[PDB]
RNA sequence: CGCGACCUCAGAUCAGACGUGGCGACCCGCUGAAUUUAAGCAUAUUAGUCAGCGGAGGAGAAGAAACUAACCAGGAUUCCCUCAGUAACGGCGAGUGAACAGGGAAGAGCCCAGCGCCGAAUCCCCGCCCCGCGGCGGGGCGCGGGACAUGUGGCGUACGGAA
RNA sequence: GGCCCCCGGCGCGCCGGGCCCGGGUCUUCCCGGAGUCGGGUUGCUUGGGAAUGCAGCCCAAAGCGGGUGGUAAACUCCAUC
């Protein structure tokens, strides 16, 4: 029974929940296990970045996130095609490739080509045998580093372009933003009917002739 | 800390602070929010006016990020930028006015609470209030819409 | 007179240049192939027509073509499938009519 | 190629030809036992799309299944309980008849490992099916690398666990908004995830 | 009234293989209550929960979009944090109740049928030799059997593919 | 820290086999899983609400088609598999 003021509150402890309580006494033991396993995987992939493969830059979806930029899942085929890396090979040099990515705008594409180009510059492809054929880099850039790269490879940093102080032309000052927005709202709202009434009026003008 | 709790001080006394006329029985009201309409009604309708009943429109697949529009007041617009933009300005003598990209700092709308200091600006933002616009103009600045 | 890009209204959103890529090969599925067409109609002269199809042809002949569609919708399910079927049946019926006139 | 023809013909099931044949097949099948090993696949085409291959150690049992729904096995009515659960007649099994068909083929030939099934007709009383089975221990399967996944002992009794194409369908899993139940492994697992008090160390 | 092909079917203590029961903490498929709550009760709730049956593995299941979204767009599955006790359901009462985005753990992608080309170019079992043999394999040689054109193998599968 | 056993795992040599295995550029061809989808339905199920998912029964497809695009339907553009 409720007594004088309080949130009329609904707890969800009506099922047999104590049968399915999940404690976290693992977690330290877990955290270590991951960490060992992590250090092992590094050591196995000896001069290769611990990170993984290189991954594309990509914008988030939705109005909310929109402005931010992450690492994506893998580079698109167009981006590999333009960079000039054979897709089947790109996997073998540590370049993530997804093939389900569309590519809508050319601003996101050229950026991601630039990424791969830069990667290919600062990559040290070892030759297959110790005897050195084409592609494989010099023994200088090899002895000076068979070094792993700690952290994510060529990390993405969401960055801003500084706008210098303008002078405010008599035109910026002239603008009526709030009004403009109200107008722009109503024209989206009313576009469709306006077009139907105009289509009606056009039919009335043609009907007047016959 | 049981040490501090009340049951330590109740030891010895019969009823354990629950009285002996009426006792501590199991669920004398009913369990939980039972009787909202009948027999607990008065509490509900003098501390939760409007619990019972429907109202307004349903909306099936609500996704909150569509309606994302965090606001900021003129009150503290200059807070977004380093003091030395607001200082290199009220100085300078070009009549420059520094830009304030509000969307960079994580606010989409610019609403209009507060006095804005007499010092020109260019506020870039997704949305503006009417008053926020007006105040900005009165300072001697320019609102700027961005996508 | 100052056309700032807006986040709201008709020609809204961030103004970005569009690449016009090759459309994915996945998108061309169901496109009727010359050899598949031949197979399809090669079998429509072996197997012939279904019973409901035949009944609809008889309605269409009579020029009672709404009742034909009402029948096909109840039979097939949707309107759009029923309409697309009624056109096929009307095409078949026409190519019989052209074939008879010789 | 002939298979595409066959395929398109079999889609004309209301046709005069295929209806004749289906009636004659279905008569014939009805006049045999509920489970018999077909010497070759009634539908060669279908079998290939489902992964049959006309080599040794692929088998095909044609299995009959009784049709219609599932009446509640309780004496008289007497589903004693709240009258939500009073139903006995108009209620319906979760798995399909085709799955039941496979499950029975699987039951019978324990060594054999159910791959996949297809349909061959239906009377009022029965349905008919054709379950492709495989020996996991016939060298021609063992040594062929592309099949030797079935010889692994995780694939014991696929049909029993809800893992053939048919018995997958009851589980109610696909990508996208039309699912969510089964957004872990399976129906049961999501419930499990959703009804765990995760009780953290620090809270 | 024979002999011979094949088809469909039998029988073998035929040669050689496999399956059967157990365990069941975790896992997959079915099946499925009622105490209980609602201060009564029938829908609801308890709960797709206990009991019941089935089948597994060292994990299982899931998984390479007939996906999300509606953005300047993301990009298999699983797991955690969040979303969120929210959108929604509900004698709109009791009560119940997800998903996307975002940040992480991890990270890996592939193969057929078909359509086509290639003298079936493929497979299984026999038997003789050389090696190897306590996870029955390699190489060679047999007009030695069989499977297979009612389709085996190489190329190839939507990220396009072939010539 | 030592010695002795055994076993693993990775490095080099020799032999036996297999294995003549690319990429871009222009042309000519090639292309998709049916009693399934979808509809009606009844029963269970779901937060999923003029049907989230699974079922039985009846109907029962197409190929610039099909599916999705969280309020039933028709017209219409888009998006997305
Ligand atoms: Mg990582
Ligand atoms: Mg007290
Ligand atoms: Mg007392
Ligand atoms: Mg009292
Ligand atoms: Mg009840
Ligand atoms: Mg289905
Ligand atoms: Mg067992
Ligand atoms: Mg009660
Ligand atoms: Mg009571
Ligand atoms: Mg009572
Ligand atoms: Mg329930
Ligand atoms: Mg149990
Ligand atoms: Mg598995
Ligand atoms: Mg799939
Ligand atoms: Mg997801
Ligand atoms: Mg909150
Ligand atoms: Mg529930
Ligand atoms: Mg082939
Ligand atoms: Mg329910
Ligand atoms: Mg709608």
């Amino acid at each position: 029974a409720p007594s004088r003021n309080g949130m009329i509150l609904k707890p969800h402890f009506h099922k047999d929940w104590q049968r399915r309580v999940a404690t976290w006494f693992n977690q330290p033991a877990r955290k270590i296990r991951r960490r060992k396993a992590r250090q092992a995987r590094a050591r196995r992939i000896a001069p290769r970045p611990a990170s993984g493969p290189l991954r594309p830059i990509v914008r988030c979806p939705t109005v909310r996130y929109h402005t931010k930029v992450r690492a994506g899942r893998g580079f698109s085929l167009e981006e590999l095609r333009v960079a000039g890396i054979h897709k089947k090979v790109a996997r073998t040099i540590g370049i993530s490739v997804d093939p389900r990515r569309r590519n809508k705008s050319t601003e996101s594409l050229q950026a991601n080509v630039q990424r791969l180009k830069e990667y290919r510059s600062k990559l040290v492809l070892f030759p297959r045998k110790p005897s050195a054929p084409k592609k494989g880099d010099s023994s200088a850039e090899e002895l000076k580093l068979a070094t792993q790269l700690t952290g994510p490879v060529m990390p993405i940093r969401n960055v801003f372009k500084k706008e210098k102080a303008r002078v405010i032309t008599e035109e910026e000052k002239n603008f009526k933003a709030f009004a403009s927005l109200r107008m722009a709202r109503a024209n989206a709202r009313l576009f469709g009917i306006r077009a139907k009434r105009a289509k009606e009026a056009a039919e009335q003008d043609v009907e007047k002739k016959k | 800390p049981s040490r501090l709790r009340k049951t330590r001080k109740l030891r010895g006394h019969v009823s354990h602070g629950h009285g002996r006329i009426g006792k501590h029985r199991k669920h004398p009201g009913g369990r939980g929010n039972a009787g909202g309409m009948h027999h607990h009604r008065i509490n509900f309708d003098k501390y939760h006016p409007g619990y019972f009943g429907k109202v307004g429109m349903r909306h099936y697949h609500l996704k909150r990020n569509q309606s994302f529009c965090p606001t900021v007041n003129l009150d503290k617009l200059w807070t977004l930028v380093s003091e030395q933009t607001r200082v290199n300005a009220a100085k300078n003598k070009t009549g420059a006015a520094p830009i304030i990209d509000v969307v960079r700092s994580g606010y989409y709308k610019v609403l209009g609470k507060g006095k804005l200091p007499k010092q020109p600006v260019i506020v870039k933002a997704k949305f503006f209030s009417r008053r926020a616009e007006e105040k900005i103009k009165g300072v001697g600045g320019a609102c700027v819409l961005v996508a | 007179a100052l056309r700032y890009p807006m986040a709201v209204g008709l020609n809204k959103g961030h103004k970005v240049t569009k690449n016009v890529s090759k459309p994915r090969h996945s998108r061309r599925r169901g496109r009727l192939t010359k050899h598949t067409k031949f197979v399809r109609d090669m079998i429509r002269e072996v197997c012939g027509f279904a019973p409901y199809e035949r009944r609809a042809m008889e309605l269409l002949k009579v020029s009672k073509d709404k009742r034909a569609l009402k029948f096909i919708k109840k039979r097939v399910g949707t309107h759009i499938r029923a309409k697309r079927k009624r056109e096929e049946l009307s095409s078949v019926l026409a190519a019989m009519r052209k074939a008879a006139a010789k | 190629g002939a298979y595409k023809y066959i395929q398109e013909l079999w889609r004309k099931k209301q046709s005069d030809v295929m209806r004749f044949l289906l009636r004659v097949r279905c008569w014939q099948y009805r006049q045999l036992s509920a489970l018999h090993r077909a010497p070759r696949p009634t539908r060669p085409d279908k079998a290939r799309r489902l992964g049959y291959k006309a080599k040794q150690g692929y088998v095909i049992y044609r299995i009959r299944v009784r049709r219609g729904g599932r009446k509640r096995p309780v004496p008289k009515g007497a589903t004693y309980g709240k009258p939500v659960h009073h139903g006995v007649n108009q209620l319906k099994f979760a798995r399909s008849l085709q799955s039941v068909a496979e499950e029975r083929a699987g039951r019978h030939c324990g060594a054999l490992r159910v791959l996949n099934s297809y349909w061959v007709g239906e009377d009022s009383t029965y349905k008919f099916f054709e379950v492709i089975l495989i020996d996991p221990f016939h060298k021609a399967i063992r040594r062929n690398p592309d099949t030797q996944w079935i010889t692994k002992p995780v694939h014991k009794h696929r049909e029993m666990r809800g893992l053939t194409s048919a018995g997958r369908k009851s589980r109610g899993l696909g990508k996208g908004h039309k699912f969510h139940h089964t957004i872990g492994g399976s129906r049961r697992a999501a419930w499990r995830r959703r009804n765990t008090l995760q009780l953290h160390r620090y809270r």
